[PDB]
């Protein structure tokens, strides 16, 4: 009856990028630990097999809700360091230079990976950090198969800038070209950190050899990562943005993302259709979802920053009735361009 | 960027969305850690009214400042359906991360599709700016049609996120599906 089958199982089970990665979830799972415990160790094997995007060095976010309703978001996204500055990106003429936010040590913001899910993992867990960290710990010290996903992605994106560094070259090139489908990598210094973080728990990144290795490669190369920003970070754990859409509960995370805020901003908007009527694949369904969308962005960049230092209109923007004064100016049978649209008037919701 | 999706016996649930920014970040390994470093500064408005490397533009809201976290759109998202956690999702894709998991819960609670459905679906996206409706292979030439009759700037593209998600049944069976825009991925479970 159905084209698409989803895969089933009856006790648990882990979603993600990489095959090798979702086998240790399931493992950790299927040795008793909760879904936090086997999102850490997920974690962890990413910063190890998936480079392009799981990591130590990074960022992100985490949703966690328990078996009883207890909903909530752990923020440990990336703080700039102490000594960024609004200009730091413009060149001589005041103009961005894509090439010193992407490619230079500037580009860098204090990592927060290790810390978000030791927090989550300690408040929410049930198994020690060294236990959650081995699965990832032998994928480094033994390495594993490069397989297509890899060997595309370092073809791709990594031959711009991984062979342009010594150490990383070093590690993901072999005979002056990226490791190929077949080859097999081993991160030797990889290993060496996450068996010290496994020891010395989260501060081995932010106090400890891995904070000053960090520290140093800034220092060395006009970044600004210091080894006060690597201490003075911190992850938080915040209040969960959420709607209701049909008699379903939706949550998201709020800000510093603009994820969770828009998410329920345009579900609210679409309340005010009977969408199941248009169905899939309709013109008149991408034609409502289209324009709704457009007054999301228009709002994200205006409302959205770090709460911790600017306040968000969350409220008034995930009030339905502006939701429901944003659906009236949708036509369905014609659009909006862009630039007849503004950050909305949020003054009636406040 | 990368999502990842977890739900236990219990049922209990975690979705992450963690990233270095874009691939491989700055490429730099922080000295002898084996450690990239990201690149997420450009999540921030180097310039009010200039476009970051998504495109999303940002004023003093989201300026450069010290300790400051920059904006991000990650989305790990839960649906919850008679009081219980019902989906769990979210995807890589910068500004198209709402968008993305916007189908996936629109696709689930309006169109009734399964979790493999929902994820196998064609997608499509506006952020305003640039104004245009991007889109993925998919859509019929004929809706299509419509769209730019009625107005929009269709705009085929690459292939848009990679939701990786799970749906819990009423009676604590789970129902897994990974993305068919990216290979070697996976949802297993026991
Ligand atoms: C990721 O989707 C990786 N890519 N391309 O980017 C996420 C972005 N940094 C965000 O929204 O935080």
């Amino acid at each position: 009856e159905d084209v698409f089958h989803p895969v089933r199982a009856k006790q648990g089970m882990v979603a993600s990028v990489d095959a090798t990665a979702t086998q240790v979830g399931v493992d950790i799972l299927k040795e008793g630990g909760n879904a936090v415990d086997a999102a850490v160790a997920v974690g962890y094997a990413l910063a190890v097999t998936h480079p392009q995007a799981g990591n130590l060095g990074g960022g992100g976010f985490m949703l966690i809700r328990s078996k009883n309703g207890n909903t909530t978001a752990i923020d440990f996204r990336e703080m700039a360091p102490a000594k960024a500055t609004r200009d730091m990106f413009l060149d001589d003429q005041g103009n961005p230079d894509s090439k010193k936010s992407l490619t230079s040590h500037l580009a860098s913001g204090t990592p927060g990976t290790v810390a978000g899910f030791s927090l989550a993992l300690d408040k929410y867990g049930t198994m020690p950090l060294n236990k959650v960290v081995q699965p990832a710990f032998k994928l480094a010290r033994d390495g594993f198969i490069v397989n297509d996903a890899l060997a595309d992605d370092l073809k791709t994106y990594g031959s711009e800038v991984l062979p342009n560094h010594e150490n990383s070259k070093a590690i993901f090139w072999k005979e002056g070209e990226p490791l190929k489908k077949g080859d097999t990598l081993v991160q030797a210094n990889l290993a060496k950190s996450l068996e010290m973080i496994a020891e010395n728990g989260p501060d081995e990144f932010y106090k400890g050899t891995i904070a000053e290795q960090i520290a140093q490669e800034m220092q060395k190369n006009g970044g600004l990562i210091t080894k006060e920003d690597l201490a003075a970070y911190k992850a938080v754990e915040r209040t969960p943005i959420s709607g209701d859409y049909r008699g379903y509960q939706v949550y998201s995370m709020p800000p510093p993302s603009s994820g969770g805020i828009h998410i329920v901003q345009i579900l609210n908007i679409l309340e005010n259709f009977d969408m199941k009527k248009y169905g899939f694949g309709s013109a008149d369904a991408m034609q409502i979802m289209a324009e709704a969308e457009k007054y999301a962005y228009a709002d994200r960049s205006e409302y959205l920053g770090d709460p911790d230092f600017v306040k968000v209109p969350w409220q008034a923007l995930t009030n339905k009735a502006y939701a429901k004064s944003i659906a009236d100016q949708i036509d369905i049978n014609k659009a909006k361009p862009s630039s007849e649209i503004r950050p909305g008037k949020l003054a009636p919701y406040e | 960027t990368t999502h990842y999706s977890v739900v236990d016996k219990d049922g209990n649930a975690v979705a992450v969305t963690y990233t270095l920014n874009t691939t491989f970040g700055t490429g730099i390994v922080a000295g002898e850690s084996g450690i990239l470093l990201n690149n997420q500064m450009d999540d921030f408005s180097a310039k009010p009214g200039v476009p970051n490397v998504y495109g999303l533009v940002g004023g003093d809201a989201n300026a450069v400042g010290p300790n400051k976290r920059p904006l991000s759109s990650m989305s790990p998202t839960i649906v919850v359906k008679d009081g219980k956690t019902w989906l769990v999702t979210g995807s890589p894709g910068g500004s198209r991360i709402i968008t993305t998991v916007l189908q996936m819960v629109v696709n689930s609670i309006d169109y009734g599709l399964n979790v493999a459905e929902a994820t196998n679906a064609p997608r499509f996206h506006h952020q305003w700016l640039p104004d245009e409706l991007r889109v993925e292979k998919g859509f019929s030439p004929d809706t299509l049609k419509l769209l730019e009759a009625k107005g929009q700037k269709v705009a085929l593209k690459e292939a848009m996120g990679s939701t990786q998600s799970i749906m819990v049944g009423p009676d604590g069976e789970l129902y897994g599906a990974s993305d068919p825009r990216s290979v070697d991925d996976l949802t297993a479970g026991y």
